[PDB]
């Protein structure tokens, strides 16, 4: 199993970015997509998660609003689009695999 | 009262 | 086409094919079945009755080395369409059901290729018990298992197997009542018997509280709220055994209701 | 339902002299030719008879065919007059195999049978006419029709609906009689609304759920709650205006000029 | 939102010394079917977090 | 709609060529067609994908027409019961669409392929319900690739706009409901000294109760919408709950006396001057 | 017997007196008891035109 | 318990011998035992009285 994330991406305040979690060798609809922030300092801040067989989404209290979660089923990836833009969310992001309850998030991707 | 009691009976009782 | 039918009507020969016997070689081998459930629609769940019914296809994949060809003797064909009902199959069926159907609906054709692998995937209505939890109703999570076994053939004929881990749901239509959380598949022996295996997947679901929550528990405290007020009531109105038997009576019905909504069962009491 | 079915089928000719004088012998319908005549109107989609009974051959060929059926149909079902309606339910005969051209159905009686009726209880029969139906624009369409003109007996419904509902009603009135002193208002035109929503809901379960027209019952029904909400506006004003005193109002002239000299002349009260 | 606090914030300790990193939760993070569900993460520098122990009692392969 | 869940009798209508079952009329005395049992010759095998307690293939097995070109027409009925997502946000002034999805099981797009017959869903021979009315019965063809397999499927997709005719459920629903709400606001009007304020309130409320838990028999448990009534009755609900605690608060307001309360001052001032004069009553 | 002793009811409104304030509450509530009971036995025993339960 | 009935789901275990159905397995690779149709053979009529 692989985790493909987008390269890297420079923006202007305000603006709007997409990045992108391409999951190959596995069950991609069956397993919940993580999506966590680490900013250059210290820290990693879950985000949210989306199941793609599904529409189902959850996000945390601090990242209500500002992120969306998407995927597309046919290309088996997921997509996660960033709202209005701060330096505050200058950052590492991440997509790792996970299944609830049972053998939990083993897997990442490389980081954007 | 009473005139209501009125209007009453007779909306009921045309109410055939 | 002539050459087809002419594979066909070889493959098929009762003279020399025989539905009945498992497709074994080597003496004491097994055969290997792949199995596979695809969820397409979560029909509904009955807590009154506790059963799960569910819209799955349930893929089924083994080798039979009866019907093998060779394609250059054939037109250079490579897989073929044969009746389900005419081949040897596995008699894997849901055990855990309720109603009593064990098979599968509808008994599709199997896709067999020129080297003997055989594909089947049968679309099935299963209706399943599970075990409904209501301490926590309605924010409840449930835990709906479909146990996979074949009836006619043990551990020493057959051996069962998991192609993914978990269930797919690459053709799933959401629910609107539940949401899923996890469909783990699991593979089942027990070292006390040897001639035991079941492939077994748990459906964790979550109900979605919003239509509950608005009809029922906002109702329940908007009464419950009215429990206080006799206490401010002046005795000279003469109301005040109007208002708390109203309560009570409207207290009772709605406990009532929800002894009509969750199973009648005394392991635990909804909160 | 038993349906009858007879046709000449010229295979199945034999001579009696050569038999031992048999003139009939019974034969499997599932070993003929049969006309495959079912229900089209059904409900449940249940088509064919029910067990494929013994077919009767004659030596000329005749065949009768009797077998039996338990047929679902749906039909149109006016509530206007309910619970004294009387229903229209028609039962619509065609074959699915053979068109116009192949076979026609005709009507052995213009009537269907009651010879072997065993009655209802809560359902009169009144007619059971046939019609068979040709489409003058379509030429391979043929079917027969059975209109089942049936009459309900009403006398359950009166006592569990209609008599309750007209000594209901009977109280609508009394409001306006109850002195205000009294206290009790209020419990009367409550009690009269909740009783009389309670049995429209129960009419509404009843009837079919359809908007093509509305029961008569109904009608009144709805036309009663809407005079005793009238009513219980009425006595929260009359009630109002009763509990009135020198230290909370004032009196206008005109309140007296009216209320307390004119209307009280007209209605003779004095 | 539950939350971890973990401690001590640095630990220095020698090749060859025991380390003990403590994990406390606002509230019990216990789940009916009889297990607790935590897990233990390392990320090495400029490389993404990698799983060490879930079902704290078990070990990651 | 409590169970999301169309129930249909349709007439699955099939045409194809088989190249075996040709034949020249003129060596049959003329024969140019026959009815053939459908069981005995090679059909698709057309199943309806969101089969919900129904049959997902035809079962009954009418006989079929061949022509002498080797033409198949094959028109079996079915009974299908299929699945569909119910929106009640406008009930009973709503409007459904549930579809029905077909498709070959087993064949590819390379080997069998399908073809729209006539776009609309034929309604010549329909029997009208007096509950619902169709807008529109359209099927529209697809392709696509599934997990399982390689190859493309195709499928016809039918979508059916049905409006529910609102007369019923408006005279047995919306009018008593109505009728209850009116009385609402009559608690603020009764006098103190007639003792049925909490008879009337209290009432109100489990009326309102009432219709809420009836309207809740019908409408599916889904969590994605609300029905519009629902809101309204819920909040009419709520201001009801007020209105009975506002009125135990009046009562107590009325009921009291010098030997066992004082007036404040300020009461006084404001609940006999400003209050009156801004609601348009003025004391004798 | 719930039937015999409903109707035990129906004759106290006449000894109730009127400054009690109690009169409608007691006869409406009889009556409602009734119908309910008349409804039940109803569904139970169906009456039909030949014959009406007693 | 108002209609007095009790529904279960069980399996009814039966075992007996048919004189007929013997073979040697050395003469057919070693094969013990077989699954067969249950309607192909003889089987009681084992029937629920109540
Ligand atoms: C949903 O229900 C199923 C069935 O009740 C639960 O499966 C059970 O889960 C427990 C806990 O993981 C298993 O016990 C554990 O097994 C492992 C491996 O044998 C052992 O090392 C542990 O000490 C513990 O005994 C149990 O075997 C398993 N039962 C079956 C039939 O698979 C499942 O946990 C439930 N899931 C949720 C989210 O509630
Ligand atoms: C009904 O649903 C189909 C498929 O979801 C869609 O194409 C169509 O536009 C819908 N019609 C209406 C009136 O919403
Ligand atoms: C080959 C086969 O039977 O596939 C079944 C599933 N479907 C209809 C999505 C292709």
């Amino acid at each position: 199993v692989q985790l493909q994330q987008s390269g890297a991406e420079v923006m202007k305040p305000g603006a709007s970015v997409k990045i992108s979690c391409k999951g190959t060798g596995y069950t991609f609809s069956s397993y919940w997509i993580e999506w966590v922030k680490q900013r250059p300092g210290h820290g990693l801040e879950r985000i949210g998660e989306i199941l793609p067989g599904s529409g189902s989404t959850n996000y945390n209290e601090k990242f209500r609003g500002k992120a969306t979660f998407t995927a597309d089923k046919s290309s088996k990836t997921a997509y996660m689009q960033l709202s209005s833009l701060t330096s505050e969310d200058s950052a590492v992001y991440y997509c790792a695999r996970y299944l609830p309850y049972y053998y939990a998030m083993d897997y990442w991707g490389q980081g954007t | 009262d009473r005139l209501f009691l009125w209007i009453f009976v007779f909306v009921c009782v045309f109410g055939t | 086409t002539d050459t087809e039918e002419r594979l066909v009507e070889h493959l098929l020969d009762p003279s020399r094919y025989n539905k009945l016997i498992r497709p074994a070689t080597n003496g004491s081998e097994l055969v290997t079945v792949q199995l596979m459930v695809s969820l397409a629609q979560l029909i509904s769940v009955h807590e009154r009755e506790q059963i799960m019914t569910t819209n799955v296809w349930l893929t089924q994949e083994w080798e039979d080395y009866r019907l093998t060809w060779k394609p250059e003797e054939f037109d250079n064909m490579k897989k073929v369409r044969l009746p389900s009902k005419h081949i040897w199959l596995p008699d894997v069926v849901l055990y855990n059901n309720a109603d009593g159907m064990y098979e599968v609906s509808f008994y599709s054709n199997a896709v067999v290729s020129y080297d003997g692998s055989i594909f089947w995937l049968p679309p099935a209505i299963y209706k399943s018990a599970c075990k409904i939890e209501v301490k926590h109703f309605p924010f409840d999570q449930q835990n709906c298992t479909m146990k996979f076994r074949s009836w006619t053939y043990d551990r020493t004929e057959i051996d069962l197997v998991l192609k993914s881990e978990v269930a797919s749901l690459d053709d799933f239509t959401p629910s609107g009542e539940w949401d899923i959380v996890a469909l783990p598949g699991r593979r089942n022996e027990n070292p006390d018997d040897s001639t035991y295996v079941d492939i077994t997947y748990d459906f964790i679901i979550r109900r979605k509280p919003l239509f509950y929550t608005i009809n029922l528990i906002i109702p329940c405290v908007l009464i419950t709220s009215l429990a206080i007020l006799v206490f401010y009531l002046p005795s000279d109105c003469g109301e005040k055994m109007t208002l708390c038997i109203s309560v009570l009576l409207a207290l009772t019905v709605f406990l009532l209701l929800i002894s009509k909504i969750v199973p009648p069962t005394s392991l635990d009491v909804p909160l | 339902v038993w349906l009858t079915q007879e046709w000449e089928d010229y295979r199945l000719t034999w001579k009696p002299e050569e038999f031992d004088n048999m003139k009939k012998v019974r034969l499997p319908s599932k070993h003929i030719w049969l006309p495959d005549v079912v229900l089209y109107n059904n409900a449940d989609g249940m088509y064919e008879v029910s067990f494929y009974s013994n077919a009767v051959v004659s030596y000329d060929g005749s065949i009768f065919w009797l077998p039996p059926a338990i047929y679902k149909s749906a039909c149109k079902i006016e509530v206007k007059h309910f619970p004294f309606d009387q229903q229209n339910c028609t039962m619509k005969f065609r074959s699915w195999t053979y068109d116009r051209t192949e076979i026609d159905l005709v009507l052995k009686s213009e009537v269907a049978s009651l010879d072997d009726f065993t009655p209802s209880g809560e359902w009169d029969i009144v007619a059971l006419p046939g019609r068979r139906n040709e489409n003058p624009d379509d030429s391979t369409y043929v079917d027969i029709t059975y209109d089942f003109i049936i009459r309900r007996k009403p006398l359950f419904y009166t006592i569990n609906l209609i008599i309750p509902c007209v000594l209901i009603t009977s109280l609508a009135i009394l409001v306006f009689y109850l002195p205000s002193d009294c206290g009790e208002k209020m419990t009367l035109c409550i009690s009269v609304l909740l009783a009389l929503t309670v049995f429209l809901l129960l009419i509404s379960k009843i009837v079919p759920p359809t908007s093509l027209d509305v029961p008569l019952v109904g009608k009144y029904l709805m036309f009663t709650m809407v005079l005793v909400t009238f009513s219980i506006v009425t006595s929260v004003c009359v009630l109002n205006v009763h509990h009135r005193s020198p230290t909370t109002h004032t009196m206008a002239p005109w309140v007296k000029v009216v209320f307390l000299e004119k209307l009280p002349a007209l209605l003779f009260m004095q | 939102d539950v939350l971890m606090t973990q401690t001590p914030l640095s630990l220095p300790v020698s090749l060859g010394d025991q380390a003990s990193i403590s994990c406390r939760s606002s509230q019990s993070i216990v789940h009916s079917n009889g297990n607790t569900y935590l897990e233990w993460y390392l990320q090495k520098p400029g490389q993404s977090p990698k799983l060490l122990i879930y079902k704290v009692s078990n070990r990651f392969s | 709609e409590k169970n999301q869940m169309m129930t249909t009798n349709v007439w699955v209508k099939q045409e194809w060529h088989d190249y075996k079952l040709r034949w020249d009329p003129a060596d049959y005395e003329n024969v140019t067609s026959i009815r053939i049992p459908s069981e005995l010759i090679w059909r698709p095998d057309i199943v309806l994908y969101n089969n919900a307690d129904g049959d997902f293939a035809v079962t009954h097995l009418t006989k079929a027409h061949l022509f002498h070109d080797g033409r198949v027409q094959w028109t079996p009925p079915a009974i299908y019961k299929s699945s569909c997502s119910i929106d009640v946000t406008f009930f009973p002034f709503d409007q459904q669409n549930c579809t029905m999805k077909f498709g070959s099981w087993t064949y590819d797009k390379a080997k069998i392929d399908l073809v729209n017959m006539h776009s609309r869903v034929d309604q010549l021979d329909f029997w009208e319900s007096g509950e619902w009315v169709i807008v529109d019965a359209v099927g529209t063809y697809n392709t696509r690739k599934y997990e399982c397999c390689a190859e493309i499927y195709p499928d016809i997709t039918y979508a059916f706009v049905i409006r529910r005719l609102p007369l019923f459920y408006t005279i047995n629903l919306i009018i008593p409901c109505l009728l209850i709400s009116c009385l609402t606001v009559l608690v603020f009007y009764l006098p103190s000294e007639c003792g049925e304020k909490i008879t009337l309130c209290i009432s109100v409320l489990l009326s309102l109760t009432v219709f809420l838990l009836l309207i809740t028999e019908i409408i599916p448990s889904t969590s994605l919408v609300i029905p519009l009534i629902g809101e309204y009755l819920l909040f009419t609900m709520i201001f009801v709950t007020l209105s009975i605690v506002i009125t135990v608060f009046v009562l107590n307001v009325h009921h009291r006396s010098p030997r066992t309360h004082t007036m404040p001052t300020w009461v006084r001032r404001v609940f006999l001057d400003i209050v009156p004069r801004l609601l348009l009553m003025k004391r004798p």
